[PDB]
């Protein structure tokens, strides 16, 4: 918080807000690229699964209900029963930021998404390992 | 061999135009409607679910195969 005053409300709430935002972008783009963006969007959804796992919660139930609270894409403590915001590490319920939601810093979220893309390209590339 | 399909064209013509008289409501062909329903069911998929998202989205995806296959083959 002290280094970078810019921080981001939501942990698994951002990822799920982001899943529809990318797909909204995907519908507008059209062509071959609409499906590629869509699949990026499905992988954001692992984040709400991984926390469900640690909590011992249902995974599929847990992401569904977070996307159910929606107006526009934007995460905020203003609404939680009509917009995404927060999680808990022991429940899938949304929470406000004066309550018990999760936040992340800006830096931890931008560096992770990116790093994971450069990795995704490298493993996908190969079509050998064989002794020539 | 050519006649077999040309007969089928005239036959497809008679059925469908008749079925147009009978049900005067007519929508766009081409599998055009289905892409809009995929999208419509995708919008509701977002709104509705306590677990329903996987299954309503399955219904939506399912629609799109029908014109997509004709492109693909």
């Amino acid at each position: 918080v002290l280094e970078s005053k810019s921080v981001v409300p939501g942990g698994g709430a951002v990822e799920a807000a982001l899943s529809i935002y990318l797909e909204n972008y995907a519908t507008s783009m059209g062509s071959r690229e609409q499906l590629a963006i869509a699949e990026f969007a499905r992988s954001l959804l692992v984040i709400p699964n991984t926390l469900a796992v640690n909590a011992a919660q249902d995974s599929t139930d847990l992401v569904a209900k977070l996307r159910a609270f929606h107006n526009e894409a934007q995460v905020n403590p203003e609404r939680k029963n009509l917009k995404w915001i927060g999680l808990d590490l022991s429940n899938g319920k949304p929470r406000d930021n004066k309550q018990a939601g999760v936040f992340e810093p800006t830096i931890v979220k931008v560096k992770s998404l990116k790093f994971a893309t450069e990795a995704a390209i490298t493993i996908l590339r190969i079509d050998d390992l064989i002794k020539l | 061999q050519f006649m077999e399909e040309t007969e089928r064209s005239l036959h497809d013509a008679i059925m469908i135009v008749r079925r147009a008289i009978k049900n005067d409501s007519v929508v766009a062909g081409g599998g055009a409607i289905e892409m809009e329903l995929s999208k419509y069911l995708r919008d509701y998929s977002r709104t509705i679910p306590g677990k329903q998202q996987l299954l309503i989205g399955a219904y939506a995806k399912a629609l799109e195969i029908i014109p997509r296959q004709l492109c693909d083959n």
